């Protein structure tokens, strides 16, 4: 971790540590010792906080959708990427390809719509999420055979408990996701540019497995990624421009940095 | 089948799993090795601060 | 002395008088697929000495107004050689390169590069809601060109080329984290970087998929007084590593 | 069965705690790794990567590469300024872009030594000196060459070797300091002067510039992880 | 008691889980075990097994037997085409019901190699060669014999023994194949061709037909479990 | 009386069994026998690949 | 790897940590050293009682 | 080279067996044999052609 000062005395030599040239794409490795006294200090400082294991192990929110018991739009569809939402995107794009485990959490709330119903007496919620893999059956309607869930992972959650979680393996078919790619899928070279199918981890599905009351109640489900087990090769510079689409690295140009006054003055505008 | 570590300090803890995947344990927060030998010097030729980097 | 430098590879042979020392990669040397890595069942073709050896590509002028220039790996090599013809007869290679930037011009010039290599440099698009064609990223040896002033949005399918965002939407003074040397008149002429193969797959096909972007940018721009030479090109020569092709079929 | 009582904190959802949750795809075996280049185990690893500083940022230099260049040129006598920035990064206008800058705005706290490297960009007729100063603070900026000079510093001969360094030392009240601004943990100031004029021959140019560069030492921790301030959204992408 | 505390996953039914609950008739013996021919411990011992393909399946001909029949006969010249499909097992028309096939729509990724048998159910007297083939994708499927030869081949000709086998070799960039369609997991086309003409005598038919076959290899695996799509219901039965 | 067993892995987990039925333990998930004998190669003569299947 | 301790009486308990971070272990309610004679008798000189304060 | 000491320049020396002519254009002589040539400090470079002969001797 960080290393300890050396106590250094006066020096007139032919060393020249401080001269160097950078065109060679060499980082110096000049210490403070070299261009001036220092006394000897015991550092006890330590950098476990910016392990990669730490920096991105934390639960974000990716996404959330919101589903009826009544009317239209009786269930949510959502396909698994953490690119729908800005902070947990930018953070694994300081690496260019990231390997990891996650851990879902679902936060499911219910809040009661404004109706003109009477003698409205709801019953507890139950919510069924449903993962399902690439390919295979999607449900169209609340009330179809795919939620049977015969060999597709599911959950149950009744109002008023913890919040669901389960862990994901790495599921990528290569040795490494990818965040960033420079080709297309197609051989001609033609179609969507950036597109590839090795971060592909299937669609999400939810719904209200009973109507409790006789009025309408929304609910909205938030879904939480914590990465877990990282590896990560190759980094980047952090993006600089906001983000415009979750397919696509497109941009709005932006300056370099916020302005000044002067090039010596001390104070930012 | 029991690990027993140490603590985060400026003492000891236990740990079993209980699940047949190793997706399933908590994350592993006490690896500290490091090299910044790959992304600052690499350069093929050895560097030697105290002597010219160019002759 | 540390200045001289000579790299041989198949016929072909480069010599410097001024030199940077040589950048290798993340520290990792180029190397033929092991068999405990591979997956591909198939007996590799390696041909060698036939396609690992330096290529010269087109010079490109630089002028007191230049914003930076760049081209894509894999297909800017694409039809030369029996490297060109080894990427279109099979379905699957990995290969290393051995990057070496010219440019030379008196004691009385002065200027500076940044040469680069960036692994996966995907790039933006002018409109928001449309992505970049293949005749707008990919030359053949011809070098693309930044551009100083952001691209007009229209219905375009043109990339957005502003060399301070770098084509990607990121800060152009941290591309440093990437392999890099600079070159600046005053010290030396050239600049040498050896990148490994950098992917997520062992190998992977080669004609839609560019997994380097060589991306020359001036920091400080050429200048020079009245009687000097007006001409100064950059040229670009670049050498496969450890070639490796599988999954002979037909051309295309 | 065995007695158990529950104590506060049971049935919340922290999002930081780490406990063991049962695998939705059971016995399912991922694929093999490879050792694919680069690395990387810590960010600090890569806050210790050199990255070209934006000196100038003065109105629309920002939107060009005029923003990286430091203009010096031949003038009359020496001693005048050439830049000034105060030592904050993860503040400074100047530092809160860069490669260093940046892993540290998602970090509360910093400790440890900083070294900037200067690269000369002129001809190789052109010739000079500078001094490269950095003032503790508590007496403002020096205005003259003279106040300078009674801080840290290092006088830069340009020959060939053509780059210096000017490692910044750690000297705080405090181990840490706090990345955002406050006046308790001020940083002091670093300003560059003409230790002697650029002299040139005809024929060659006498404006010529400078480029600065900023990484952390080998003793620079940071702590305490937070939400960087430079991303933001109005809706899902 | 001990104090607990309760964790994100508790009262949730999760379908993959694995826990102990307690039987509701204790003490209940089972009955004995007997040996029972052909017990299976993994599905892909029954995936190794030959199963005939319907290469076939061009309007009417799938309520037929004539799906499993591919047409040969006496035709003048050579190096003419009789059968393509793509390879694509889980999503090909060809090979979606299969034996090997129907184990392939309950998995996401697919790895290894595949081996097609042929079998020449002519008369004794009935000659001929063939060219059975496997192009790699990136160039899209052959469209002559000369185009056919620069792949993966074997020329297989009618004797005594009357099969052959093309093994389909794994060559692909990723270490597994998505079951259902994408083009970047692409697996490369099937094709046969004459290469020499049936030559039968007199008073012998000069129309013939093949039947194929498919199996998975001894290193051939699949992964992760999902519905398949190719059952249904609008209520229960 | 704990069974301490290795997790699936591209470590170990502890299991104590809490009932007197050996119909109420967790499935068995880590067997991973086979033989295809039994249904590849059913034949009595002995098939020998690199030699006629008829003579 | 749980520590036993005495409890306060006029027995033994048994603790094991559950956590990785030293800043979540319970309270430390059992430490009694003391020394008053930082605050009380930070003179210089040595006194004794039974002999004048000031001779 | 036999400029002044503030001339530099670089050159592609190169040689071509024969089977297809001459090269006529700069990317069809670095298919061949080729030394580029740097110029500075030291003012000479030496291209040495191999032998490459069907026969041992020639004409
Ligand atoms: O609270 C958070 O966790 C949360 C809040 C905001 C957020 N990101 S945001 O870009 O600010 C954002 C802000 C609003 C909405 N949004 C709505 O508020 C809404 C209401 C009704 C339908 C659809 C939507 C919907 O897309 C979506 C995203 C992420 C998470
Ligand atoms: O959600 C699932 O778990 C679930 C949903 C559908 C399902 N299979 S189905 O064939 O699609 C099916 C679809 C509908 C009904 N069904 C009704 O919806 C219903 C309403 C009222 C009375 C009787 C019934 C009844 O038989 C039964 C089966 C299985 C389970
Ligand atoms: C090694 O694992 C044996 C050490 C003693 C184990 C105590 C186990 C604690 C209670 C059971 C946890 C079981 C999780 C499935
Ligand atoms: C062997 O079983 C003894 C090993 C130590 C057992 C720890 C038991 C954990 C708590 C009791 C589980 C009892 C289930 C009825
Ligand atoms: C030393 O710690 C081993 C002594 C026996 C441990 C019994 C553990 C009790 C149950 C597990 C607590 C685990 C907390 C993460």
């Amino acid at each position: 971790r960080v290393a300890d000062t050396v106590g250094t005395g006066p020096t007139n030599s032919e060393a020249i540590p401080a001269l160097t040239a950078a065109e060679t794409g060499h980082t110096s490795q000049v210490v403070p010792g070299d261009t001036m006294q220092t006394r000897h200090v015991k550092n006890y400082h330590s950098r476990s906080e910016s392990t990669i294991e730490n920096f991105l192990c934390r639960s974000a929110c990716v996404y959330f959708t919101e589903y009826k018991n009544s009317g239209a739009k009786r269930y949510a569809e959502w396909v698994l990427t953490p690119r729908q939402a800005a902070q947990l995107r930018r953070k694994l794009e300081f690496f260019t390809y990231v390997r990891f485990d996650l851990e879902l959490t679902f936060v499911i709330t219910s809040t009661q719509q404004p109706s003109t119903t009477q003698n409205q007496d709801a019953q507890i919620l139950t919510h069924q999420i449903m993962y399902v893999p690439p390919g295979g059956p999607v449900p169209d309607k609340v009330d179809s055979y795919v939620w049977q869930t015969s060999t597709n992972p599911s959950v149950f959650w009744t109002e008023g408990n913890a919040p669901p979680r389960m862990s994901i393996p790495f599921l990528s078919i290569g040795n490494a996701y990818s965040n960033f790619y420079d080709g297309w899928s197609e051989f001609s070279r033609n179609g969507v540019y950036g597109i590839n199918t090795l971060n592909n981890m299937g669609t999400l599905y939810a719904r209200h497995v009973n109507a409790g009351s006789t009025g309408p109640i929304k609910s909205t489900i938030r879904i939480y990624f914590k990465p877990k087990h990282v590896k990560a090769w190759i980094p980047r510079p952090p993006r600089l421009c906001q983000y415009e689409k979750a397919k696509n690295v497109n941009f709005q140009p932006s300056g370099v940095t916020t302005t000044r006054q002067s090039i010596t003055t001390m104070t930012n505008t | 089948g029991a690990q027993v570590s140490t603590q985060k300090t400026g003492i000891h803890y236990t740990n079993i799993n209980y699940y047949k995947d190793a997706a399933s344990n908590s994350a592993n927060r006490q690896d500290f090795t490091q090299d910044p030998g790959k992304f600052t010097e690499p350069v093929k030729d050895i560097m030697i601060k105290s002597l010219p980097a160019l002759n | 002395s540390d200045r001289a430098r000579s790299i041989t590879l198949g016929n072909s042979t480069i010599t410097t008088q001024e030199c940077a020392n040589v950048v290798v990669g993340y520290g990792v040397w180029p190397d033929y697929l092991k068999d405990s890595e591979a997956t591909a069942e198939d007996q590799p073709t390696q041909p060698d000495v036939a396609t690992c050896r330096f290529y010269t590509l087109d010079s490109v002028q630089w002028q007191k107004t230049s914003p930076g220039w760049w081209w894509k790996l894999p297909d800017a090599l694409s039809n030369l050689g029996l490297f060109g013809q080894n990427m279109q007869y099979h379905y699957l290679g990995r290969t290393g390169y051995t990057v070496h930037v010219q440019c030379n011009a008196s004691k009385f010039h002065q200027g500076c590069l940044l040469v680069v290599c960036v692994p996966e440099a995907e790039m933006g698009c002018a409109t928001l809601d449309n992505t970049p064609s293949s005749a707008e990223l990919l030359g053949g040896d011809t070098a693309k060109e930044f551009a100083d002033k952001p691209v007009a949005s229209g219905s375009n399918k043109l990339v957005q080329r502003v060399v301070y965002n770098a084509g990607m939407g990121v800060g152009v003074g941290n591309l440093t984290i990437f392999p890099h040397q600079w070159i600046n008149l005053r010290t030396n002429n050239s600049a040498t970087i050896v990148m490994p193969y950098t992917n997520s797959v062992p190998m992977d096909n080669m004609f839609r998929h560019n997994n380097v972007t060589l991306m020359v940018i001036p920091f400080v721009p050429l200048d020079y007084c009245p009687g000097s030479t007006t001409y100064v090109p950059i040229t670009v020569t670049i050498a496969p590593m450890c070639a490796e092709y599988n999954g002979l079929r037909l051309a295309g | 069965g065995l007695p158990t009582m529950n104590t506060p904190g049971s049935c919340q959802f922290l999002t930081s705690d780490d406990f063991q949750s049962p695998s939705a795809m059971p016995q399912y075996d991922v694929t093999p790794e490879m050792r694919i280049p680069g690395e990387v185990k810590n960010l600090m690893e890569i806050a210790e990567v050199d990255s070209v500083v934006p000196v100038q940022n003065v109105g629309e230099k920002v939107n060009s590469m005029e923003a990286y260049q430091i203009p010096v040129r031949s003038n009359e006598g020496s001693g005048t300024q050439v830049f000034g920035f105060p030592l904050q990064p993860g503040y400074s206008s100047v530092f809160s872009r860069t490669l260093l800058g940046e892993i540290l705005n998602y970090y509360t706290h910093w400790s440890g030594s900083i070294k900037l490297t200067f690269m000369f960009c002129g001809s190789a007729m052109a010739t000079g000196k500078f001094l490269l100063a950095y003032s503790p603070p508590g007496a403002g900026a020096p205005t003259k060459r003279v106040d300078a000079m009674l801080g840290t510093h290092v006088i830069w001969d340009v020959g060939l070797q053509s780059s210096c360094v000017l490692c910044i030392p750690w000297i705080s009240q405090t181990h840490y300091r706090f990345v955002a601004s406050d006046e308790y943990t001020a940083g002091g100031f670093i300003t560059c002067w003409y230790q002697t004029n650029i002299v040139v021959p005809a024929d060659a140019q006498s404006s010529c510039y400078i480029m600065c560069f900023v990484s952390a030492c080998n003793d620079f921790s940071v702590r305490l992880l937070k939400d960087t301030p430079f991303i933001s959204q109005q809706n899902f992408f």
